[PDB]
């Protein structure tokens, strides 16, 4: 932060003389020196600069050319405009905050305006970042206490030994200075919650929209815990959500809780959609707690908005006809539901307070946002019992938590406020708009298979695009109006190979081998499988990292029309088998594996299968209990029928739970078994495309196992 | 209802006792700055100040709270103020507003109730007038002179069912409800002496 | 009566002890409790790891180098020669002076050292802290279930002086020392007697001055001074 604008030039010499004595005064106390051109100079110095903070430029030749552009981005940027003798506002640059020096052009005086201005930018400083950055930065350069926690104290234990020295000088000094521990008088402390860290939690909640937020040190899996652990007492009823994350599988196993799991809606491609709303209402909550024994009211209501892919819900008819005092949204995926008026009524931090209920997320903080690992947010809503919900935060916290983690997870709520922030989300839907944009135009005007984007056929609004029921783009067979939404950043691509009535083709390409095709540039799939592709685009993708991913998509087209071998193409797989991989080509490959999809049939045998559920025998508790003791055993894959499981199976593709912890496979399920049968057949043939299941473990002759209970 | 209500006096008594506590409270608060009312805090971090009341020395649902400087609150003057247990456990820890009557009559209306920095319970009015509140702590002459004429009424009307209660077209069933009935009185009048 | 080879000393530990009680676990006359040379280390940037009665503790890990070993001698001597001429507490406390200029005005370092070892003396700390640690108080139920009954809302306060006889809900952790007293889930009877006592001890030794409060993980500080833990309903 040291860069100074001087715009114009007014062509005399009493004005620019001051300019170039300022010249040789700023470079003194290490400032850059930029002079740009005409007026739209200045602005592409701002969005695409953040390290700007000085502009320096006429009074009496831009008044209303410059306040008002510069205030629509950065509200709190200085501005060292010189006046003259006859100089005046106007009645148009009141409702505008903005930050005007005047100055003289008086010569020899070029040294007190240098010191003004290394002033200025101090106070900037002092007021964009928050206390607990500030406290932070502070005691670095001024706190030097001694007998301290940890032992290196800034690095002093690495200066001793030669292989320490090589560890102190990769980070820096500002950085072993900065890990302190809660030895602090004038940080305070994280568990204490007081000082700078009560001032912290009131900083987040109210730009979140938020009564009061949490700063969790260990990742959002730990965050998702600590809620398990206060709406569900030793005996009730949760209401957790069928697609859940591997850390809601472990909260389940603490609890002696009997949870109910929903049916949400699923498509043939993979592409997971969300719960009806025929399953909030009164007459289906008790439905299934009088089927299920030893299950009392349910009390608390796990709910995925958004999933894995990216589909919001409807919170407006949820807190509505969902009678449940704590209903939970997993909100680990969409950090910026509030910083847009097309997300108004879509999250539960976006409305009010509602009466006897209160609304608990799990914001992710170090997933799409700008901070170190190991961070995330809990927002509560509501008028309930907070001291019963932090008792199971300090049980999970140590004592000494890491300071460097907290003032990045502060930060990321300080870098979306103001209208300078505001621009980082709808910045990244502009260019997600116009990426999608791009898709459809490479596709009627190329000369062959194109890839397509899971979108409406009309993209010309700008806001979440709802899933009607008059549609065949999404392919969810008797939806709901007005409940699923679509995240306009997450683009996923279709590859060919399907119909648009659920059947398969004749010509198309697995997603499989797009996949690894753009880790050879420097590109990682999120998700993949089927005929799906996965990215994210949030702040952290620029412009450059957007049209790079356009660059390596028609890369592909080009290599498979031409027919160029494997070892030309996918160095990476070459060097797996290079004996089998030998005389095989791009179309060679590509054509074999789709054979194989039709003729075990996959869309059939995935869509049967998660639909169903298994007969849930015990609770998830019950079986963990079991393996403490020493009776966990294993079968064959045919020999598991009528056996309670042990391990949550997570079968890649996709990417959703499939048989629950304490759960029977007998006759109802039996397209359940189908589904685990198929993967080991497809996936041995050619090597690479081996199959990924969390639970199935792999032997030696190909025939895959999994933990089952001694009877 | 009337044999156990104004038959031996049983509601007759409870009237007049009204005027020996009111008689009795209005001598308390002139004294109540010997001893305050500490309120201390429940433990937990909590969002919001919680505050908690006295432990095993408070134990009734419908205590009564003393007063130093009095207030005009609803257009009249009140010289002792009733809380309801049950109702001031759930506004010192989730918030919101509390309801309370004045004078021990009339409904529960609604006081401008907050906390105070030195752990007390400041009542604002119109005015914005301060008033920290105090509890009747653990019996002055004239009280006493005049509780003992009113508990030596209840001996002797005991004394009359105790002499005619050998009434043969008397059924036995009432006689268990109206021994029941004195008892309660008695029970009552013996707590203010304490 | 200690087990032989059995308990060692830990060279790198240096447990500093300072002149305040005698070889037979009694009092002495002249005496400097630890607290007030805590104090004066972190004037100089010492931050002391363990302090309380007449003991003291340091870290000498192998991140201290000669400097900071050699530094900690320097500030001990300065001690001795601001307390046998006689100095005020603001010349030498200035942290000290700024919580209570009007309390400690007129107060020297010979003043305030010798009225706060007449009170551990009258109070008796030695003999009150060495019999509430042997006892253990009657452990009725596991420390598990007494987390179940603060899940459903069954907990409440009461007064230190009338608390005999109820199960406590979270850990007394007085300082000094730096040991559990009370387990969460025990109950306080007539057996552990001198437990209950080191609690209503440092009540008053802890009130009269400003600086050295009493400092419990779990006795909350009010107004009036009555310090209350958190029980369990019946
Ligand atoms: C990725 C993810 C997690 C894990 O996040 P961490 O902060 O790394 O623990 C937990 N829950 C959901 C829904 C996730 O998508």
């Amino acid at each position: 932060m040291n860069v100074i604008a001087i715009l114009n030039h007014m062509g005399v010499y009493f004005k620019e003389e001051p300019i170039r004595e300022l010249h040789r005064a700023l470079e003194r106390l290490n400032f850059q020196i930029v002079y740009p051109n005409d007026r739209d100079d200045l602005l592409k110095l701002i969005e695409n600069n953040a390290r700007l903070c000085g502009v320096i430029f006429d009074w009496d030749k831009y008044n209303l050319e410059l306040c008002e552009e510069i205030s629509k981005m950065n509200e709190n940027l200085p501005l060292y405009a010189f006046a003259n003798t006859y100089s005046t506002l106007d009645v148009s640059l009141n409702d505008l905050r903005l930050q005007i020096s005047f100055f003289e052009y008086a010569l020899g005086a070029a040294e007190d305006i240098a010191n003004k201005i290394k002033q200025t930018t101090d106070e900037y400083i002092n007021t964009i970042l928050p206390p607990l950055t500030k406290a932070l930065f502070k005691y670095v350069r001024e706190g030097k206490y001694t007998f301290c926690t940890p032992g290196h104290m800034g690095g002093t234990a690495f200066q001793k030994s030669p292989v320490g020295s090589l560890f102190y000088d990769f980070f820096g000094p500002n950085t072993m200075k900065s890990d302190i521990s809660i030895s602090v008088s004038e940080l305070g402390s994280l568990l204490d919650h007081s000082g700078p860290h009560k001032e912290a939690e009131q900083y987040i909640a109210r730009v979140f929209n938020a009564d009061r937020s949490y700063m969790v040190t260990n990742g959002t899996s730990t965050a998702n815990k600590i809620v398990g652990m206060y709406s569900a007492p030793a005996g009730s009823t949760i209401l957790i959500d069928r697609n859940c994350h591997k850390s809601l599988t472990h909260l389940m196993m603490m609890s002696d809780v009997t949870p109910i799991y929903f049916r949400p809606t699923r498509n043939a491609y993979g592409i997971l959609g969300g719960i009806p709303q025929s399953e909030f209402q009164h007459a289906t909550i008790a439905k299934r707690v009088k089927e299920t024994p030893n299950a009392t009211w349910p009390v608390h209501a796990v709910i995925t908005n958004s999933t894995y892919d990216g589909l919001l819900y409807n919170t407006d008819f949820i807190k509505k006809t969902l009678d449940v005092k704590s209903i939970h949204f997993d909100s680990a995926w969409v950090p910026y539901t509030n910083f847009s008026p097309i997300y108004e009524g879509k999250c539960g931090m976006s409305g009010g307070r509602v009466e006897g209920k209160v609304i608990y997320e799990t914001q992710s903080t170090h997933k799409l946002l700008a901070a170190f690992s190991q961070a995330s947010m809990i927002h509560v809503k509501g008028d309930v019992n907070e001291e019963t919900f932090n008792e199971a935060y300090m049980m999970h916290t140590t004592t000494s938590p890491h300071y460097g983690i907290v003032a990045s997870t502060e930060t990321a709520a300080a870098m979306m406020k103001g209208n300078a922030g505001k621009r980082l989300i709808n910045g990244s839907i502009e260019r997600a708009i116009k990426f999608r944009k791009e898709i459809k135009r490479l596709r009627t005007e190329s000369d062959g298979w194109f890839f397509d984007v899971w979108q409406p056929d009309h993209i010309d609004t700008t806001e979440c695009w709802p899933l009607r029921s008059d549609s065949t783009w999404h392919g969810f067979k008797n939806i709901d109006n007005e409940h699923m939404y679509l995240d306009p950043i997450k683009v996923t691509l279709l590859t060919p190979g399907m119909e648009k009535d659920g059947t398969m083709s004749d010509f198309g390409i697995p997603a499989s081998i797009v996949a690894k095709y753009l880790d050879e540039h420097g590109i990682v799939v999120e998700k993949t499988g089927p005929y799906n592709l996965l990215f994210l685009f949030s702040i952290g993708i620029d412009k450059t990292k957007a049209l790079s991913l356009l660059r390596a998509l028609t890369d592909f087209k080009r290599a498979f029309d031409l027919n160029l071998r494997v070892k030309n193409m996918l160095p990476s797989l070459y060097r797996e088998d290079p004996e089998f991989y030998e005389n095989m080509r791009i179309q060679e490959l590509a054509q074999n594996i789709h054979k194989l999809i039709v003729h075990h049939n996959l869309p059939d045998l995935m869509y049967r299968a998660f639909e169903v559920l298994p007969t849930m025998v015990m609770t998830p508790y019950a079986a963990f209990q079991k393996e403490l003791h020493g009776m966990t055993e294993e079968v064959y894959l045919d020999e598991m029928v009528g056996r309670i499981n042990a391990n949550m199976i997570l079968p890649y593709p996709p990417g959703v739970p499939l048989v629950m912890p304490g759960e029977m496979i007998t006759e109802e399920s039996r397209p359940v078994l189908e589904f685990l049968q198929m993967l080991c057949e497809i996936g041995a043939h050619y090597p690479g495309f081996e199959t990924d299941i969390h639970g199935a473990y792999r032997q030696a002759d190909g025939r895959y196992t999994v933990k089952v209970l001694k009877e | 209802v009337l044999m156990t209500g104004h038959a031996w006096q049983q509601q007759g008594m409870l009237t007049r006792l009204g005027a020996i506590v009111q008689r009795h409270l209005q001598l308390q608060q002139q004294q109540s700055d010997k001893t305050a009312l500490t309120v201390i805090r429940l433990g937990g971090i909590f969002s919001r100040r919680q505050q908690y009341q006295l432990p095993v020395n408070v134990t009734a649902s419908t205590l009564t709270l003393l007063l130093q400087k009095p207030l005009k609150l609803h257009d009249m003057e009140v010289v002792h103020i009733s809380f309801e247990r049950s109702a001031l456990e759930q506004w010192l820890s989730k918030g919101g507003e509390i309801r309370g009557k004045l004078n021990g009559i009339g409904f529960a209306q609604k006081l401008n109730l907050e906390v105070d920095s030195a752990q007390h319970l400041v009542v604002r009015d119109v005015s914005l007038q301060g008033s920290t509140l105090a509890l009747p702590g653990s019996l002055p002459g004239e009280i006493k002179q005049q509780l003992e004429e009113l508990e030596s009424d209840w001996r002797k009307q005991h004394a009359l069912f105790s002499e005619q209660q050998k009434c043969l077209f008397i059924p036995g069933d009432w006689l268990g409800r109206i021994e029941a009935s004195l008892q309660d009185v008695g029970a009552q009048i013996r707590q203010a002496q304490q």
